[PDB]
């Protein structure tokens, strides 16, 4: 074909960007470190649960990852990355734990940080708990859910606990779905659970989902309608939500919210863009970012930073943008590499960028991860905020 | 001691070449104008028409 | 002699 | 016979050729396609009535520093499409496909250059290849994988130069530098077995590789035929046909003048010289030689452009028809020949480039 | 008087060796072509069951543009494709192991003293001497008579 | 002299380049102002502090009729 | 010393249109 | 400021040397200011080949050379890239998930640069 | 980069399901035997059924790998273990008495083991 | 010197002698396997009435069995008659009755010392090569030449161990404490001087190198002086070497490594893994010419810590007018 | 020495 022809020599371009990429690392950034894993993750999201022994130069921070993988056992991670404080080191995996499917998306309960959850390509999410199981698994051992959840009928990539409160967890789905367990409720026997409630608003694949930080009943929803609509919580109109809104002009993925503000609410899209309503009035988007190339899958605003937030996707690129810089009259050169809101580019993945995370514990570092196989953590350089 | 392969095939080099004519021809981003042909920036979203690659996917059928 | 290693 | 210079073709390298093969996979008289090797090109050519030679094709790879010394062809079963197999200096295999124009497969091996490669007449997958890192090994192209490696302890002491099949191709001879000429089976129910596993392969189900089933041993092995270096090597049936820098094609069989083939066992000791087709004015080594699908004439080509070639079938039969056909134009070194599944028509690319078609009387 | 008829039988038997042998090796070329035709028929069945859709000129309806050219035709290249350094073949191990260090035959000689044998002797050792450079020593020659 | 190999050898680097910076114009890499040896860019410094955003001068009164 | 960086620009462009002075005597 | 070029192939062949237009990048048309900036630029994003200086007697020299070594390869899966052979799965392949052997590459640590980019100004 | 590896028999290259702790590399390397059986077969001056026995102790022995005396106390009775089928789907005992008798002549057992031997194998 | 079976019914009755020549001069003490590879050695070899009769016939060749046995066994009662198919112990007497009434600092290379009529003496050929009289030895088993062993608890790898001053190795017949011996077919042992022998060699690796052609990589870490395995090859003389090392600077690649004064290692048709190590004078590996019950072996040891991925080297200590490689 | 090439 053409297509076939025209996608081999890109892979060469690809090459050819990457290295120079490499040659240009010292002067971009503070930290790198590429690691590459054993089959893909999907998804990332560090622990709080962070250490640093004595007379070191670094501390200890740790990871979830997940696995998309071919044939073999699926069997989700935390590692345990190694990064010099003040004035080098390795990461490696350090827990392992079997899972029936892989693993689409894996958030940790902010309450207590260990009791994991997951989805997966059936239509079920589970909940682990990485102290009730080994370090490793072996075939005699056995992995039971540890709780598992149920209320689907497909598959999807959202979740969420709920800060706020203890156990309160959401999910999606392309099944048209949003639903709602509790947990804390059942710590029994009780392995199989169903719906606190559902929620069946959206008429297209709903893509994410997640919980207001300051409220405890309120939370958004993004689907593919080219919405987003907001639920309240203890309302008890499972179709009909508080405030709705036409976001974008193509699908929508991403959902996100500010922490150190209160009405914010950043968004992506698969219309190249990103968005940024605030709740008092979901009708006027303040603001877009068109420095994308293809669809967005995710959106995280930064804490230790109320005003800054950062995107990636299919185009290979996460971008990170900052709101105080807009409508900053700049010279030609400027507006020649891009606006002024956007403040960093990182082009060091050579393909998809599936997820990524900031950290808190540390000021600007965030683990990225790919398809292929490649895990960078990496803290931008300095002289770029001051 | 030992050089390496280049990955850039000599069958990329010819689709270099050819789409360079046909943007030195159509667009003259090298005779007519400068090296940088307008600023380049303005248009945002169509620049991908020329050539087949200023950006195309890793992958076009995807498993999300 | 032809080259050999030595320890 | 009697053959007549028609035409004679020249290419635009300016480098020798040394390799040249017709496709022996045609439909039933559909026309004749020919296969020449060069310094980095493949060049296929079409022949029409009264010449008029057509260059089809012409292939190129990158490196300058490569050097294709051997073709070859096959088909595949499942899709029948001609492929065309190249190798040389650099020290690779690649399968042609002269219809969608590409090179769909390659295979890294070797240590060395590959200064043959054959395919196993009953089974068009079983390509032979043979290199200059004193082993021949025995691939398998479509499900990609490399069955054997007729090399070893005792495979071979210098490089090698050649090899051949046999009819049934349940059989296999190697030559080589280093003075020596060897068999091989394929007949075994240990080598069949590994064929047989090679077709039954799939890495994707598997966690552990195709095993290599090596064989270090012969069946036999003389250095008595000849004294210098052996340049090809041809199953005339069931003699062997080996010629060498010394002036002369000889013709043998191992053991004593009346004893079978199959019964001969490694420790046999004995040469069987029982004929010797003659010619004068070869000094040097990679000078190939050649037969038709009938096994009925021997064309050899010589380093002064001069060819021979001789009838089988009870002209002397060893030592009567010597005749050289010729023309003072390529007075140039002739690596190698060729015929066609009929042998009407002749080559002799030589070392200048040229590509000299012969046909015959009638 | 002997000496006489003793190279004259060697000069025979120089004709009667390859006389008997022609018979065998013609006859066992006769085998072989037999054994030819009947493996080549089988082939040419082969070749006659299978059709392969032959090749023709490379139609490029399109795309000739200004590309690399023989002569003329296009220059269709194709990939580079990696190399592997070089090696020379090697069995493994994993002990160590221990490794040490014009025509004639005597057949037509016995079958000449067999020719002397069918129908004093130094007469047909003597004679044989003083034409041969490197044998030499046809005393050594007896000896071996009188053993072989 | 041969000016053919000469033109052989640089000819590939720069190809590349021409076609990366047809490219990077367009969808950079990277940007050549968040760095250090191109400090020259970026007239700016890292200063607001905002949240509070809304603003909304969003007059617009422009309409159809037909 | 004189022609330009167009140097570049006749080696990407050799053949098929490259044009003026500089770009054809390069060399 | 001026600027030339001299193109060294094999040391004591044709130059065709140069003068270009402007300060910026010949090849990818950035616009640096100094030639610190420059000569970075210029070693980093363009690597494939070689760049020296006096800078001139008028401020203006370079002198060019093809790289010899580059280290101009595949990065991806070693496997199943470099030598798949060359169906639709050869160079890339990234149509799904394959395992890769846990490698783990850190490309700085934390950089110790100081003010000044005349460092290459001295080298 | 940890970098691409190749198989060592082959110089095909190596996934890294199969890096695997599957070596590629062991004791019986599978020529030697081949070698040391036709090797023996060259043997005029010597026997058929002791030629066989000999075979099946060297690869025994190769597969295996002793080094020490003691070893042989216990390598005796593995031998039987594992090849008495053989054995006596070819019958040898009567060699195989006569080789327990010329490893005791060379002081590497007693009269137990020979005893145990066949006791094991009967 | 050759006889009729004895499995057969062709079994012709020999002397012991007579049934035992072939396994007699077939065998290797030294390396417990019928003619082995590295070890030939054809020559003169030193040492290795009142009651009714029983009527019986003794068939073909079990009068050999019971001759051989005999002078073996010094005249068991019932053990023979079990050994033997079916016969009778007076059977057995009458029998034995009727056979009776019948009637420079360089190294050399290790060479048993045999002793017909004295001890290992100056005399000795193992003491005129200052090397030791070891197990296979001919010499007096209170021979002073020979070796006493270890003492030590459970590790020998230091200079503690007296097998490691001159360079040697736990030879399990002599070693009984550090746990040489141990583990006869099994390998988890504590002591770390018996690597070699039981060859607890590293899962290599082949790749491309970064400085000539092909090289090998570790692929789990190690510490210093660990073991990552032996060099082999193909042990062959100093002229061998010198006629080989010609055609092979005419290749232009070697492998050849010394041995002692006169013999060298050569792994270019035969070896291991581990003979493409390349060449590097900051190397992390080193080579010890090490005794192995009494054939000198060669170990590769990590010089060095190391860790996965690295490359192997070491010093090849040669002029090296060629290529590193 | 049997070169390859004639002259």
């Amino acid at each position: 074909k053409e297509a076939a022809f025209d996608d081999a020599v890109e892979e060469r371009v690809i090459n050819e960007e990457y290295k120079i990429w490499k040659k240009n690392t010292p002067f971009l950034y503070d930290l790198v470190m590429t690691h590459a894993l054993e089959w893909p993750s999907l998804t990332a999201q560090w622990l709080p649960d962070v250490t640093r022994p004595e007379g070191k130069d670094f501390s200890i921070h740790r990871l979830v990852l997940g696995t998309h993988t071919s044939d073999e056992q699926n069997h989700l991670v935390i590692a345990s990355v190694q990064l010099p404080n003040d004035d080098s080191g390795k990461i490696e995996i350090e827990i392992k734990i079997n899972h029936e499917g892989e693993v689409n998306r894996a958030r940790y309960m902010p309450q207590n940080p260990c009791i994991i959850a997951t989805k997966t390509p059936s239509s079920d999410v589970l909940v682990f708990d990485y102290t009730k199981h080994p370090s490793k698994p072996d075939p005699s051992g056995e992995c039971n859910p540890d709780l598992r959840l149920r209320g689907h009928q497909k598959e999807g990539y959202g979740l969420s606990w709920n800060p706020n409160l203890s156990g309160h967890l959401l999910s999606a789905s392309d099944d048209h779905t949003i639903c709602l367990w509790d947990i804390s409720a059942v710590p029994k026997e009780g392995k199989v659970v169903d719906a606190k409630t559902i929620f069946t608003g959206h008429t297209a694949v709903v893509e994410d989902v997640s919980w207001h930080l300051l409220h405890e009943s309120l939370f958004g929803s993004v689907a593919d309608d080219q919405k987003l609509m907001i639920w309240d919580t203890r309302s008890n109109n499972t179709s009909k939500p508080s405030h709705s809104v036409d976001a974008h002009t193509a699908e929508v993925n991403c959902l996100s919210f500010n922490p150190y503000s209160e009405f914010i609410l950043a968004t992506g899209s698969a219309d190249k863009t990103v968005a940024l309503w605030d709740l008092r009035n979901l009708k006027l988007k303040l603001h877009s970012f068109e420095s994308h190339k293809d669809e967005i899958f995710q959106v995280q605003w930064s804490p230790h930073n109320e005003t800054i937030l950062a995107s990636s996707g299919t185009d290979r690129r996460l971008n990170v943008w900052d709101l105080s810089k807009i409508g900053e009259e700049q010279s030609p050169e400027d507006a020649e590499d891009g606006p002024p809101e956007l403040l960093f580019i990182h082009g060091g993945h050579t393909a998809k960028i599936s997820d990524f995370s900031w950290n808190p514990n540390e000021p600007w570092v965030i683990c990225s991860v790919s398809e292929d196989n490649i895990m960078q953590v990496w803290q931008m350089a300095e002289n770029i905020y001051n | 001691e030992d050089s390496g392969k280049i990955k850039l095939l000599l069958h990329w080099m010819p689709e270099d070449i050819l789409p360079d004519v046909w943007v030195n021809e159509s667009e003259r981003h090298q005779l007519k104008t400068k090296v940088v042909h307008l600023s380049k920036l303005p248009k945002d979203t169509a620049l991908l028409l020329d050539p087949n690659i200023y950006r195309t996917m890793p992958q076009k059928r995807l498993k999300r | 002699a032809a080259a050999r290693k030595f320890a | 016979y009697s053959f007549k210079c028609v035409n004679s073709l020249k290419e635009d390298h300016n480098q020798p050729l040394f390799g040249v093969q017709f496709n022996w996979h045609s439909k039933e008289g559909d026309p004749l396609v020919f296969a020449t090797v060069g310094s980095n090109r493949v060049t296929l050519y079409e022949c029409h009535s009264q010449g008029e030679i057509r260059l089809l094709q012409s292939y190129v790879d990158a490196d300058a520093d490569e050097n294709f010394y051997t073709c070859a062809w096959t088909y595949d079963s499942n899709t029948s499409h001609p492929l065309l197999a190249v190798a040389g200096s650099r020290g690779i295999i690649r399968i042609i496909n002269p219809i969608t124009m590409q090179c769909i497969k390659h295979y890294v091996g070797h240590g060395n250059a590959i200064n043959e490669l054959k395919f196993h007449p009953r089974d068009p997958n079983l390509l032979l290849s043979v290199s200059k890192d004193h082993a021949l090994r025995l691939w398998n192209i479509q499900t990609d994988t490399l069955v054997a490696i007729f090399g070893g302890v005792e495979g071979h002491r210098d490089e090698v130069l050649s090899a051949d099949y046999d009819l049934l191709g349940e059989k296999i001879m190697s030559c080589g530098m280093d003075h020596s000429l060897k068999l091989w089976r394929i007949n075994s129910k240990r080598m069949m077995n590994a064929i047989k596993e090679s077709y039954d392969y799939n890495p994707n189900k598997t966690n552990r590789p195709f095993i290599s089933q090596k064989i270090h041993f012969p069946d036999f092995s003389t250095r008595d035929i000849h004294r210098n270096y052996v340049d090809c090597v041809r199953w005339l049936g069931d003699l062997i046909l080996s010629k060498s820098c010394e002036n002369a094609i000889v013709c043998w069989k191992p053991g004593k003048m009346e004893d079978d083939i199959d019964k001969i066992k490694p420790s046999e000791s004995n040469v069987t010289i029982l004929g010797r087709f003659d010619y004068s004015q070869c000094d040097i080594w990679y000078m190939r030689f050649s037969m038709d699908f009938w096994q009925k004439m021997l064309a050899l080509g010589n380093q002064v452009g001069k060819l021979y070639v001789w009838d089988l079938e009870v002209e002397d039969p060893h030592k009567a028809k010597c005749t050289t056909l010729t023309h003072h134009k390529c007075g140039a070194a002739i690596r190698q020949t060729s015929f066609s599944r009929d042998s009407s028509i002749l080559i002799a690319v030589c070392d200048d480039a040229s590509i000299w078609r012969w046909d015959r009387l009638r | 008087c002997w000496r006489k008829r003793v190279k004259s039988e060697y000069m025979r038997l120089r004709q009667l060796k390859r006389f008997r042998r022609a018979d065998e090796v013609k006859s066992m070329f006769s085998s072989n072509r037999q054994k030819i035709l009947e493996r080549t028929e089988i082939l040419n069945q082969e070749w006659k069951q299978r059709r392969i859709q032959p090749v023709h000129i490379l139609t490029s309806v399109s795309s000739l543009r200004g590309t690399r050219e023989c002569s003329v035709i296009p220059l269709k290249t194709l990939n580079a494709v990696a190399s592997v350094p070089i090696m020379y073949s090697w069995s493994p191990l994993q002990q160590n192991f221990m490794v040490e260090d014009g025509f004639i035959n005597d057949e037509i000689f016995v079958e000449l003293v067999n020719a002397l044998g069918q129908y004093p002797s130094d007469k047909i050792f003597e004679a044989i001497s003083s034409m041969f450079p490197d044998k030499g020593t046809a005393e050594e020659l007896k000896e071996k008579y009188k053993e072989l | 002299a041969d000016h053919e190999l000469f033109l052989q050898a640089f000819e590939k680097p720069t190809q590349i380049y021409r076609f990366l910076r047809t490219r990077n114009l367009i969808a950079p890499i990277f940007l050549h102002r968040t760095l250090t040896y191109m400090s020259h860019r970026n007239s700016r410094t890292n200063i607001k502090r905002k949240t509070f955003k809304v603003d909304d001068m969003l007059s617009k009164v422009e309409k159809m009729k037909g | 010393p004189a022609t330009q960086i167009s140097d570049l620009s006749k080696r990407k462009p050799k053949t098929e249109d490259f044009l003026t002075f500089l770009c054809l005597r390069g060399s």
